[PDB]
């Protein structure tokens, strides 16, 4: 049922609610992103095929020449991962792309057969993924963090607040393309439309449809309702929908086919209007004035002469409507206004915009893109077919045209790269809309206004412009000259390409180092979601409203996982099982619910389907076979919750442990604790350093078995099977022939290696523990990581917590520790170094390594080799010759003091300096192994013969361990071949082996067989001397080396930092406190056992760091080592295993409401022997998110253990002998220890080496420096009654060299006197003054 | 908005009021976050003529 | 600068065509220079940094740090 | 300068002061010839153009680009913006002798020494042993002083416990928002590589012991030793001028001990019995056979001031406790009994420094605040204080009111239908209904806590 490591040892898990598929996984967001980018695509419409569709073919200005591209492939790696993390050379992969070249004729229009070349041109390098996730780049992994950015959408805003505070409600439409000008509509205070083409000044609205050759009647016919006006000879009689005269006073008598309808001066109500709608009224008698003073739309022109009487957007007048008449125009097409419901704004565009045609709109255009130039019209018509019309010069994200079909409600999902001209009138007709109040605002922070900018589509967008950079250079060695001898290989180049990707893999800001502490801080910088970016959410504009989270945010982004200060929860962490579609938006799985019976299957949803209908939550009850228990079922309407029937839920999630990401999911008690140290939990967890030999922890997750093997620290077995050797650096297995590859037999060597260094300086083992050969299948664990013990996650390690108060040590929030700690190596981190030796040639003598240093005693130089190298394992210590070295000396210049004292006494002193590798402030230890690199050019000279033989003792050896397996399977097919052949039993062993070719038998098949096989001995010599050679070629050619520089030595370091008195190290719910001095197992208190109080927490943090977690997780962790206790007990005798089987079933089914049903009847005796020695130091409890024990389980599970249902009992003091007045919980529960050390941080200064301007003492980590102050210790002491010491800090020991000088002499004498000069910084200030060309001066006293 | 938490942190409470309760609680670490660089620069101001 | 021009365009062919790092020792064999002129030629020619260099996010990691001016003796030598 | 690997690290000063240069010799070799006045024009105004940048570049709508893909930094940027040479190297800079490490909690010593470390003494210190050796002519030179201090004898040591003695070293922590930030105390010699500070003026620095890693500035003159021995110890600036009330008041383990060991119940184990005298009380308490809240009959010697600074004894029958007796040999010949019979707890023991520091002293105040924080320090441990599950209670109330508070929103659900109820007048009735529900909550677990 259960896998084998399961079988070994298995935990309690509680389970209130009943689970569906489990966590699916992990780090399916960064690889898919490549898979989705490198793999070939059929259709071609993905990855790297659509922008070689995008871009090629290419044609030149002649057109008597193109260019066109097929396909690509890509080849084998040179180096492995393991070479390329020891050394480390820029591992990639390199690409393949074939290329044609199509001439033209000259004479024919369409002469293609001219000239038609096919060659391979080389492109550059293709950095691919260690499939556990690390981004190789020459020694140091990386990875690249996921953007997140508004993307291409029309959306609306407001403009309300700050701005206009005249109180006027001002909206914009900005329309957002991909790779072009941003295109800004926004309003105007005076009731008009402006335009911001790429905005640095305003448009008007029309100046962009008159551009697009449309004339006045044009718009008023597509945009504006006409409404006719009709004459018969004495009146004015209009053709009224009856739905239009809302909100309009009637100023005169309506007398439609009977009586009068409405009064003079009443406004049209419902009933009115319904009777005018009854009624069907084709004509209505208005009087004179109620059309004199409208606008017309068409240009009624003179049937007489041809002149125009009244034009366009022209008011109306008495004498004009009577010119109408007299001329016979009874057509008067009145365009409808209505202040109040529609929209006139565009007709007053149309008063305020004087341009009329293409050609008085397209000068004004072309002036406002780039002001400095006499106006043509062939330049700006070609720019604006390049800016709104182009497709290889704009590219529109047909997922954002979908996206704009959406907001636009159409039904089409493709469109094309270019603008069509009726998107804009579209667009146009909705911000009417929604300026009419007919729209909706949509909100910046929806789920569907985002993308996620992932690995691939990133790797996209470097090669699109890594690609721009060179198809200039292409053109124009196209449009360049002679066409028959040139070649298209010596014409693409490779430099931009593979050095845009290398530099924008190791200069940008998202490209950064990854965190090696512990694997869960791994996983977490691998699925990371940023906001800032190439011109993403800067800090300096960040969103104060985008800032708090959103409400559909339930169950795609986890709302607490960030860093307090700078670094703001703008940038996030995606939750557990949400993942991404290939559109680029976030989105979340449902199961189905038909008819209240809740079935199996599951859908996902996007961002824009959530808040249409109901979405269910996992707290509800449930009942068997599918229906529900309560009536009233609590749901998530739109986004908020409700109380309603059965019938209308339609969906349900699958549990509640998804809203928060991995790192707070570990947390098992998040339920209980508030937020603000939940999110401060998170940034106590990913700074956390595992110790040397921790245990297995007690209070954990059912999740922390996907964490695991699921990131990849583990060793995963390939498809299972027996193993043959365990070794502490090597372990094999012999995979069954049922399983086995078809070809040959496959046995799966893991050559782990041990020790590896990282930037964050931690130390890293694999810990091989397993036993003696066991069956083992598919998805098991095979080496525990350094962060995890079996298979699960072992961060840290349980103390035992007795929060009282004592003598002023445990004051605000510290630690009092035990001195057991230090006896078994507890809480013991390895912080490993790496360090470098530099050998470049000078123009007077290259540098050299010898062992023989002048000036030096040879005490020192007894540690080193007879090359000048120490020794591996040798102790070292702060002052010692790490790599010997000489360097070449010039001339001797001295004080004639010195060259008296050279005559005196009598020391040539040659030129030999002593420039060896020294430790400052030199922190001792132990040398791991040393790693020499060599040059091409430069004997290496005798060192690195012993790594040579290391290099070739992890070479062929194992190889030829591998070809000693299958040579004896080779053996036994050459015994099965003998015994069929004929009957040879007793004289096969007593014969050395290389004798069984000589042997001749008859001829029949068995000859044929022998030579068979005397053929495949001959073919696996000469596959075996292959890589024989290979492998030295591979070590001999694998020392690229920088130039100018002869080789390079590094030495590594073991310090194993024990533990110092004060340090930074706390539990998981964010006390973070300081570690005080450690009070002996004496003075500390104790129990009726004899035990003595491990560790000492705060008693008055409980109620003020509102944290309730930690004394439940007290509880459980006491329980739980009290049911291990008993377990030991049990073991101390030599007991029956049936009564211990009869335990641990009580034990299983404790539980009353527990689900997994443990199968333990069917474990034989050994297992369970094996499960009791796991479960000594006691039985670990999961409690899943949300879903915490009543506490009527923790009293029921603590009355097991012999407790009185109080857990305080009979602490007795250890300096007077006495008891309490009232107990303190003597519990266990889990804490972790941090990366905050206290040495590394720690540094302090005297002397050193001065910098140029103001001689800027230098500071920091690893320079020997100190602390400046700021000019808030300026105030502070100005704010004392001292006077002078801040100006001694001002000059005398800052800048002044003089004072400084006599200060020294000062000290070293006695004397303690300050005398103050003048302080350089000012004479810096006062020469930058004069640099400018102005006086300054000093007035003499 | 209308329906406040029925339990407390001892009883255990459910994913919505926790989903709502982030609204005021990273809301409130943003405003001790960003108030400080005015209220430091108001005390530049104040010290600055003197 | 005409020099290091015809070694960039063979460095360049000969990464074209063979498709790894220009080796210095083909470009001495073919061109018949010393291996040594080579270095001294692929040494020199290299673009300075300046002096502001922007490593980090936040606008307090920039250069006048680091760097140390080795004119300025130790105090203890003078006493 | 040249880098250590090789690299040359120049300015864009450089490329200003070389093209300006450059353009002008070209502009000197276009006017010694027959040039055309609008190449003579173009030359001018480039000329202008690079000068005017050379002064300050950047500032105006467009800029010089194609350094190294930035914007570029001139001359005057230095000065003007963030970047600021004033504010870098003019008004506070980089200054020799100093360190900063982890702060660590022990008490260990009297007020006006707070805990260095070994290791930063043995460092900062180290010319003053120099000095202080070569006069005494325990070695020849000091070069062989640079030997015979980093071989580290103990005689180094005794050397510079001979140093460090009655120095008062100054302490900041960053930011320094008001004063009393910066205090000086002297160091005394600790194992470990961790400072330490006075716990009971921890009010002062603001701070909680997580970190941060405050700075230790070292004066070296003799009127730097003068001005760090006046006016930087806290006993000489005990009140700030801000408030009508001192910060060197505690709220902590003490002031929870206090309250505890202040505390009185009727109960068993010998109340109301009368003894002569408040050290034969303690003597009792210590004795084993007595209770800490018991009501015990102690006569207290009182003292009372005179009109010039006399005391007079008056010993009466007054009802006390074992602690207050404790707390009245805690003070020295001073306060009347009427500050000692109430429950001390916040406000009090900040009424009785406020009441020490003005009547009676300055030294006997800084005395009597050091036996308040020692025996605060003493019967907080005495009093062993836990927080459980039990500890914390809920009554069988709540279930009632969420009864009734669902009961009226589901009255206001059946009066939602009638038509004549509004979104706000809703909206207010809900939060006046959970605004008394939470009132009634509050209200029944004051009444539910007080009790019992």
């Amino acid at each position: 049922v259960y896998s084998y490591t399961e079988k070994k040892r298995i935990r309690k898990d509680f389970g209130k609610r009943p689970q569906v598929l489990d966590v699916p996984y992990l780090l399916s967001i960064q690889l898919d992103s490549f898979q989705k980018f490198i793999e070939q695509d059929p259709e071609g419409q993905y990855g790297l095929e659509a922008a070689f569709r995008s871009v090629f073919p290419i044609q030149s200005y002649s057109g008597n020449s193109e260019l066109q591209y097929v396909s690509y492939r890509l080849g084998e790696p040179v180096f492995d991962v393991q070479e390329c993390q020891i050394r480390g050379v820029t591992y990639s992969a390199p690409l393949r792309v074939k290329l044609r070249l199509v001439i033209y004729e000259r004479e024919a229009p369409e002469g293609t057969v001219k000239d038609i070349k096919e060659q391979e041109v080389y492109m550059g390098e293709i950095p691919l993924m260690t499939d556990n996730g690390t981004f190789v780049i020459n020694g140091t992994e990386r990875v690249i963090v996921s953007q997140l950015h508004r993307s291409p959408g029309v959306f609306f805003d407001s403009d309300k607040g700050k701005t206009h505070s005249s109180g006027k409600v001002l909206y914009n439409a900005r329309i957002i393309p991909y790779r072009g000008s941003w295109l800004d509509f926004e309003f105007d205070p005076k009731d008009n439309l402006f335009v911001r083409i790429d905005r640095r000044r305003k448009l008007p609205a029309t100046i962009i449809l008159r551009a697009l050759n449309y004339t006045t009647e044009q718009i008023l016919d597509l945009f504006f309702e006409k409404v006719i006006f009709e004459i018969r000879d004495n009146k004015l009689q209009m053709e009224l929908v009856p739905e239009r005269l809302r909100g309009e006073t009637a100023s005169f008598d309506i007398e439609a086919n009977g009586k009068v309808y409405v009064e003079k001066g009443r406004r049209i109500t419902a009933r009115h209007i319904r009777q005018l709608e009854k009624d069907d009224v084709k004509l209505i008698e208005v009087p004179v004035e109620y059309i004199a003073g409208k606008v017309v739309a068409k240009d009624y022109i003179d049937e007489s002469t041809g002149e125009l009487i009244c034009a366009a957007n022209m008011e109306l007048s008495l004498d004009l409507l009577a010119k109408l008449s007299q001329s016979g125009h009874k057509r008067i097409e009145t365009l409808f206004t209505n202040d109040l419901d529609h929209g006139p704004y565009i007709s007053e565009t149309l008063r305020v915009d004087p341009t009329n045609d293409r050609l008085s709109a397209l000068v004004e255009i072309y002036r406002m893109m780039r002001p400095g130039e006499p106006p043509t019209r062939e330049a700006a018509e070609s720019l604006f077919e390049n800016l709104f019309f182009s497709e290889d010069r704009y590219d529109l994200s047909a997922v954002g045209r979908m996206k704009f079909n959406r907001s636009l409600l159409r039904e089409e999902i493709e469109g094309s790269g270019i603008l069509s001209k009726d998107d804009i009138i579209d667009v146009m007709k909705k911000l009417i809309d929604i300026r009419n109040g007919k729209g909706e605002v949509d909100d910046i922070d929806h789920l569907g206004n985002r993308r996620i900018r992932s690995v691939g589509e990133m790797a996209e967008n470097q090669f699109r412009v890594g690609l721009v950079r060179v198809e200039r250079a292409v053109k124009e060695r196209l449009s360049l000259g002679d066409l028959d001898t040139l070649m298209p290989q010596d014409m693409i180049n490779a430099k931009p390409i593979s050095a845009a990707v290398k530099e924008f893999f190791g200069s940008s800001q998202l490209s950064q180092f990854m965190d090696q502490n512990n694997p869960l801080s791994e996983i977490t910088h691998k699925r990371r979601i940023s906001a800032l970016g190439p011109g993403g959410l800067t800090r300096e504009r960040a969103g104060f409203e985008v800032r708090d989270v959103h409400p559909t945010h339930y169950g795609r982004v986890c709302p607490i996982e960030t860093p307090e200060g700078p670094n703001i929860g703008l940038i996030n962490s995606l939750s557990v099982y949400a993942q991404t579609n290939e559109y680029g938006f976030l989105e979340t799985p449902y199961r189905k619910v038909t008819d209240g019976v809740v079935t199996d299957e599951i859908h996902y949803l996007s961002a824009i389907e959530e808040g249409n209908y109901v979405i269910a939550q996992a707290n509800s009850n449930l009942d068997e076979e599918g229906h529900f228990v309560e009536d009233l079922v609590t749901c998530r309407s739109k986004g908020e919750s409700s109380l309603f029937s059965r019938d209308q839920v339609d969906y349900m999630d699958v549990s509640t442990q998804q809203v928060v990401s991995v790192g707070a999911s570990l947390i098992p008690f998040l339920e209980h604790d508030d937020a603000n140290r939940a999110l401060m939990g998170a940034n106590m967890q990913r700074q956390a350093v595992p110790t040397l030999r921790a245990d297995k922890p007690l209070v954990g997750t059912g999740m922390e078995r996907a964490v695991a093997v699921d990131s990849g620290v583990t060793a995963v077995a390939k498809r299972g099977g027996v193993v043959q050797y365990v070794d502490a650096s090597r372990i094999v297995i012999k995979v069954n022939e049922d399983e086995m590859y078809p070809g040959e037999a496959g046995i799966d060597i893991y050559n782990l290696t041990k020790y590896t260094r990282s930037n964050q300086n931690t130390c890293i083992n694999q810990m091989p523990c397993v036993s003696l050969g066991e069956p083992v299948e598919r998805g098991d664990v095979l080496a525990d990581g350094p962060s995890t013990d079996l298979g699960e996650l072992a961060l840290g390690q349980n103390m035992r917590v007795a929060f009282m108060p004592w003598n002023g040590y445990n004051f605000e929030d510290s630690i009092l520790v035990s001195e057991r700690v230090v006896q078994e190596d507890r809480f013991t981190t390895i912080h490993i170094q790496e360090l470098a030796c530099v050998s470049r040639d000078t123009k007077l003598g290259p540098e050299e390594i010898t062992a023989d240093i002048p000036n030096v005693g040879e005490a020192a130089l007894s540690k080193l080799d007879e090359s000048g190298i120490v020794y591996i394992g040798a102790e070292v210590t702060g002052g010692d010759i790490l790599v010997g070295k000489v360097t070449p000396k010039g001339e001797t210049q001295l004080t004639p003091e010195e060259k008296l004292l050279r005559a005196i006494f009598g020391e040539k002193a040659s030129d030999v300096k002593d420039s060896s590798l020294r430790v400052p402030n030199g922190v001792s230890g132990t040398v791991i192994d040393v790693q020499v690199f060599t040059r091409d050019g430069v004997e290496k000279d005798k060192r690195a013969l012993e790594i040579e033989e290391m290099q070739l003792k992890q070479a062929k050896k194992d190889l030829s361990e591998e070809l000693q397996i299958l040579e004896a399977g080779l053996f036994s097919r050459i015994r099965a071949v003998l015994v069929a052949g004929g009957v040879e039993a007793e004289k096969l062993d007593k014969l050395p082996r290389d004798r069984w070719l000589e042997l001749g038998l008859t001829d029949e098949e068995k000859q044929n067989q022998l030579e068979q096989l005397a053929e495949q001995y001959d073919e696996l010599k000469h596959e075996f001397e292959k890589k024989l050679e290979a492998k030295r070629r591979k070590i001999t050619q694998g020392d690229d080396l920088a130039p100018g520089v002869l080789k390079i030595v590094k030495v590594y370091l073991a310090v194993k930092r024990r533990i110092q008195p004060g340090d930074k190290m706390a539990g998981r719910h964010g006390n973070k406190g300081v570690i005080s001095k450690i009070n002996p197992i004496e003075d500390m208190p104790y129990d009726e056992n004899g035990t003595p109080v491990d560790i000492v927490l705060n008693p008055l943090g409980v109620p003020s760091r509102m944290n309730i977690g930690q004394i439940l997780e007290t509880h459980l962790g006491m329980a739980a080592k009290g049911i291990g206790d008993k377990i030991n007990a049990m073991l101390k005798q030599q007991q029956e295993v049936a009564k211990l089987r009869e335990f641990i079933q009580r034990a299983y089914d404790l539980g009353a409401d527990v689900r997994q049903k443990v199968d333990l009847s069917t474990f034989s005796d050994e297992e369970v022997m094996r499960l009791a020695e796991n479960l000594r130091k006691g039985m670990p409890i999961a409690t899943p998110v949300f879903d915490g024990a009543k506490e009527a389980e923790i009293k029921e599970l603590l009355k097991l253990g012999d407790l009185p249902t109080s857990g305080q009992i009979r602490l007795y003091d250890g300096r007077t002998g006495e008891q309490f007045e009232r107990p303190v919980t003597v519990g266990y529960m889990y804490m972790l220890k941090l990366n905050h050390l206290v040495d590394d941080k720690m540094h302090a200064r005297s002397t050193g080496s001065y910098s140029l301007v103001t001689q800027q003492p230098l500071g920091g980590k690893a320079q020997f420096g100190g602390q400046r102050f700021g000019e808030m210790e300026v105030w502070a002491l100005e704010a004392y009654g001292a006077a002078y010491t801040l100006q001694e800090m001002l000059t005398v020991k800052s800048d002044d060299v003089n004072g400084r000088t006599k200060m020294y002499k000062n000290i070293v004498d006695g004397n303690h006197q300050m005398e103050p000069g003048m302080p350089e910084s000012f004479n810096v200030l006062l020469k930058e003054i004069r640099s400018l060309g102005i006086n300054i001066e000093l007035e003499d006293e | 908005i209308e329906t406040p938490i029925t339990a407390n942190f001892r009883e255990g409470l459910n994913v919505l009021q926790y989903f709502i309760s982030t609204h005021g609680a990273r809301k409130g670490l943003a405003d001790t976050a960003l108030k400080t660089a005015n209220s430091g620069y108001l005390t530049r101001r104040l010290v600055d003529v003197a | 600068i005409e020099t290091i021009n015809k070694l960039n365009r063979i460095s360049r062919q000969m990464l074209q065509e063979m498709g790894r790092e220009p080796t210095p020792e083909e470009l001495a064999e073919r061109m018949l220079m010393p291996e040594d002129k080579i270095r001294k030629v692929l040494k020199i020619a290299k673009e300075p940094i300046s002096m502001e260099t922007p490593i980090g996010d936040d606008e307090d990691s920039h250069l006048g740090d680091f760097i140390e001016d080795t004119t300025l003796e130790l105090p203890l030598d003078s006493a | 300068v040249p880098l250590d690997g090789g690299r040359f690290a120049t300015s864009d000063l450089n490329d200003l002061y070389r093209r300006v240069i450059n353009r002008n010799n070209r502009l000197k070799r276009l006017l010694d010839l027959a040039a055309p006045d609008i190449i003579v024009r173009n030359e001018k105004r480039m000329l202008q153009e690079a000068v005017d940048a050379l002064l300050d570049n950047g500032r105006r709508g467009r800029a010089i680009t194609g350094s190294n893909k930035r914007p570029l930094k001139s001359l005057a940027d230095m000065i003007k913006g963030k970047q600021g040479r004033f504010r870098q190297n003019l008004l506070g800079k980089r200054v020799d002798y100093s360190g900063r490490s982890v702060i660590t909690v022990g008490p260990y010593l009297r007020l006006h020494q707070c805990g260095l470390p070994k290791k930063m003494a043995l460092e900062l210190f180290k010319p003053f042993i120099y000095g202080k050796l070569e006069l005494r002519g325990l070695a020849t030179t000091i070069k062989a002083a640079k030997k015979m201090v980093e071989r580290e004898e103990a005689v180094v040591w005794d050397i510079l416990d001979e140093v460090i003695r009655e120095h008062p070293v100054l302490l900041n922590r960053a930011p320094t928002l008001h004063r009393l930030g910066i205090q000086a105390f002297e160091p005394v010699l600790i194992e470990g590589k961790a400072i330490q500070l006075h716990p009971l003026v921890c009010a002062a620095y603001n701070a909680d012991f997580d970190g941060d890693q405050m700075a230790v500035h070292v004066p070296l003159t003799l009127e730097a030793q003068l001005e760090a021995r006046a006016l930087m110890m806290s006993t000489n600036n005990i009140l700030s001028p801000a408030n009508g009330e001192p910060i060197i008041v505690p709220s902590q383990d003490v002031v929870l001990g206090l309250y505890y060991m202040t505390r009185d119940c009727v109960n068993a184990k010998g109340e109301g019995m009368v003894l002569t005298g408040p050290k034969e009380a303690e003597r009792l308490y210590r004795s084993g056979l007595a209770s800490l809240h018991a009501r015990v009959k102690v006569r207290i010697t009182e003292y009372e001031k005179d009109a010039n600074g006399e005391l007079v004894a008056k010993t009466s029958l007054k009802d006390t406790t074992v602690g207050r007796a404790i707390l009245w040999m805690i003070v020295p010949k001073g306060l009347p009994y009427s500050i000692v019979n109430q429950a001390l707890g916040k406000k009090a023991i900040s009424k009785m420094l406020n009441t020490c520091y003005r009547i009676l002293g300055l030294k006997p105040t800084v005395i009597f605040a050091d036996q308040i924080m020692y025996t605060g320090f003493a019967y907080a441990a005495r009093s062993g204080a836990s927080v459980g599950i039990d500890d914390m209670v809920i009554p069988e109330k709540k279930h009632e009111i969420i009864s009734e508070a669902e009961a009226e929103v589901a009255e206001i659900q059946e009066q939602f239908q009638s038509g004549l109820v509004t979104a706000g007048e809703r909206y207010n009735k809900v939060i006046d209904i959970w605004a008394a529900a939470n009132d009634r909550v509050s209200k029944a677990m004051m009444d539910n806590l007080q009790t019992e």
